[PDB]
RNA sequence: CCACGCGCCGCGGCGAGCCCGAGGGAGCCCCCGCGGCGGAGCGAGCGCGAGACGCCCCGGGCCCGCCAUGCCCCUGCGGGCG
RNA sequence: ACAGCGUCGCGAGGGCCGCACCCGGCGCUGGCGCGACGUGAUUUCUGCCCAGUGCCACGACCGUCACCGUGAAGCGAUCCGC
RNA sequence: GCCCCUGAGACACCCUGACGGCCGCCGCCGCCCCGCUCACCCGGUCGCGCGGGGACCCGCCCGGGCGGGGAGUUCGGCUGGGGCGGCGCGCCUGCUACACCGGACCGCAGGCGUCCCACGGCGGGCUCAGCGAGGACGGAGACCUCCCGCGGAGCAGAAGGGCACAAGCCCGCCCGACCCGCGCCCCCCGUGCCGGCGCGGGCCGCGAAAGCGGGGCCUACCGAUCCUUCGCCGCCCCGGCCGCG
RNA sequence: AGCAGAGUGGCGCAGCGGAAGCGUAGGUCGAUGGAUCGAAACCAUCCUCUGCUACCA
């Protein structure tokens, strides 16, 4: 499971990826983990812990959105959102971090609760007092019922090194939240958004 | 007879009154590896057939119920056993 | 093999532990036997000790040494 | 407990000496051997643990030597001599 | 009836001791002669381990082990004191 | 018991018996034979029922139903599947 | 292609997962067939000028069936003989039972092997069944009213006790229908067991508190040794030590 | 005990996550929980029922 080998065509992948890149090392790692042992009526199912993100919030948490430049926004919008459930779906698809506000949780809870609920992205509160972009920074281990499981390594630009460090944090999680841990896995590829994939 | 799915009982790694979920008790399948079980199968070995009694005259039509309860907190398993009941359910949470 | 018994009908009458005709393993050894085989068939000469020189799925054979 | 405790275990100065060493194989043993491996070659059994161990299945091999041999140290020990023979290839 | 094992009683010798064991000794009933049993108990075991009275008898009190529990502290799931 | 009458199995590498084994009987036999059974000379006949319980299928092999063999897992006893 | 489009799943781009299907491949693992003769096994012959099979059978070792053809044994008790039946064969109430206690009966009228996380615990409030007399539909009958209501109601089921600002009913919380260590009563040898009861020490519940609570008002509702299974904390595996057992 | 398979209109019986029908108006698809966008269906739990097998509780 040597690192240098696969950061190495990471590296070389920045001359090769080229493509749109927006906020990325000229492009956003993927990891495809081959499961062996996977069965669906079994449960190893586990849900546990750049990408567009919204904030709705209140005074002085949407005003050092506004200096960062990160979605800043009311809770007007939520009975416009009422009135289209096309519109909640359309404010969720858009934006794929969510943020809120822990003073108007109250609205979250019932104007946004059941539309956001639904799609199954929930704007995360952030008290004025609260810093946004600490909490953004914190922004996954999914096993659900596909054997296959697919999760962004790094949309950062940060070196190749950080980047497998952050796959290495992710294998031993899956290692704990699987029967056999390592042995389960079978074989795990990685591939720049264009690029061919590279076994670990 | 109806159990509830949680009952506040004492747990002894604690010393206090906790509250304990609730479990229906299984007797577990028999180890070949036990003292009785490796005598059993040698004094059954060889000719001479049956060598131990086989009860066949049952009489109970129901068993005493044991629920396992498990405090939460400590881990602490307590059994309590009910008295004799045909059907027994356990509450949902 | 292993002895069958000798009962005639292939029936031991008694306690049932007694009972069982084919199941039988030799008490001696089948290179004991070739020696106590030999040693009727020469009863003059004086038995040393035996080899095992050949084995066969249905038979076995021992080479015994005698002294005379 | 198998031992009396005794804390000053002791009163006499005491002359163990195996005065050994491991035996040795023998050279002229390890000669013989030689001259009749070329003669018979390998038993059938060796031969298979052979093939399990050319391809890297070593965990079958050990529970196959187990099986043939009927003790761990020889199962392993077998295992490891024969793999002189595949290591070797 | 006899042998053997167990319980109890009486009697003889000796006494925290006691004892014709097998045997050996020119030696027969004489001399010499180990285990053992008792003298410490209790606890599954790890292990730990008795004094405070008392003509006797009984009852009480206390001490030992096992089982808890509270403190204190050394050489520390160790020791002590309840 | 019988003559008679049916049923049943069997082509010899077989059937049915003997028999601790080694191996024998029918059999110096062969289907107009040998073995297993019912009913009991004629004369006149023997209806219905395959549910149950037997028996039968080179009738299938569905589900169960063994060693072995195999495939994971384990430090290995083992343990699961196939 | 997007931002569209609105769908469970967004179809520019790139990589993999499952599910089939189709090659191929492999010093892989099962399974099945066909030879051959050389073990093996038969027939023929006076071995006088020959065959039939055959890696199969057989034999042996494990394994699974079928198997009164046999063996070895068992086939309760109570009881106006015994059988037939029933069960004073374990347990409980009122009797017969003769006013302490104890008394037999294939004597009598009956039950029990369950049911209930509420049909439990506790606190507060309340009165029950019913008469009488009244109130659109509404009458024998519901519903709402006052009165007077020793319980004539209820309290899971037999029977007898018990119970009224309750032991009934309703409501609000709760789980004591806990943990640890003992003694007592009933039966009684005065042994076990079921069942109760009284406590010492924890931890809880309810209530303002005092209190009360180790179930359901009391008397019935259940079970040795060994074996197994499980929980709590430790000890042992005996020349050690470590993991498993 | 274990391993399978069943339980569906009045009656019987198909329907492999996407009409609940057919044969002879007619649905707790034996119920319960989960799971899914939606299961009669998948997955558990049980009440059963059937076949086979197992035995010191």
């Amino acid at each position: 499971i040597n690192p240098e080998a696969l950061n190495k065509h990471i590296a070389e992948i920045i001359e090769r990826a080229t493509n749109e890149k927006p906020r990325k090392f000229l492009e956003t790692v993927e990891l495809q983990v081959g499961l062996k042992g996977y069965d669906p009526k079994k449960d190893p199912r586990f849900n546990l812990p750049n990408l567009k993100l919204c904030v709705i919030a209140d005074a002085r948490d949407a005003d050092r959105a506004k200096k960062l430049g990160l979605n800043y926004v009311e809770i007007e919008h939520l009975q416009q959102f009422n009135k289209d459930a096309k519109q909640i779906k359309k404010f969720a698809k858009s934006y794929d971090v969510f943020l809120a506000s822990k003073s108007l949780i109250r609205q979250i809870t019932v104007y946004a609760g059941p539309g956001f609920t639904k799609a199954g992205r929930t704007p995360l509160p952030l008290a004025p007092d609260e810093d946004l972009e600490l909490k953004v920074l914190e922004c996954k281990v999914q096993f659900k019922k596909a054997v296959g499981l697919n999760w962004p390594i790094g949309n950062v630009k940060m070196p190749a090194s950080e980047i497998a460090q952050n796959i290495m944090t992710t294998l031993n999680f899956l290692a704990t939240q699987l029967k056999k841990g390592w042995q389960n896995i079978k074989t795990v590829y990685i591939k720049s958004t264009m690029g061919p994939s590279h076994r670990i | 007879v109806t159990y509830p799915a949680e009952r506040r009982t004492f747990c002894k790694r604690e010393g206090k009154h906790t509250v304990h979920k609730a479990s229906l008790y299984k007797k577990g399948k028999d180890s070949l590896l036990a003292q009785g079980k490796r005598r059993y199968d040698r004094k059954q070995r060889g000719f001479g057939g049956q060598t131990k009694p086989i009860f066949r005259r049952k009489a109970k039509t129901t068993k005493k119920q044991v629920i396992r309860l498990t405090c939460s907190s400590c881990k602490c398993q307590t059994f309590q056993v009910l008295k004799r009941c045909h059907r027994l359910e356990i509450s949902r949470l | 093999g292993g002895r069958k018994r000798q009962c005639v009908h292939g029936i031991s009458y008694g306690k049932p532990r007694n009972i069982g005709i084919v199941g039988l393993k030799p008490s001696r050894s089948l290179r004991a036997l070739a020696e106590q085989k030999v040693g009727r068939r020469l009863p003059s000469l004086r038995v040393l000790n035996s080899y095992w020189v050949a084995q066969d799925g249905s038979y076995k054979w021992y080479e015994v040494i005698l002294i005379d | 407990p198998g031992k009396v405790f005794n804390l000053k275990k002791g009163g006499a100065v005491v002359r163990i000496v195996r005065k050994k060493e491991e035996r040795k194989t023998k050279p002229h043993q390890e000669f013989v051997k030689s001259i009749i491996q070329e003669c018979t070659g390998m038993a059938p059994y060796e031969m298979h643990i052979i093939e399990l161990l050319r391809m890297n299945k070593d965990r079958h091999a050990l529970r196959y030597a187990k099986k043939r041999l009927g003790n761990i140290k020889r199962a392993k020990a077998k295992r490891d001599q024969l793999s002189v023979y595949a290591r070797n290839i």
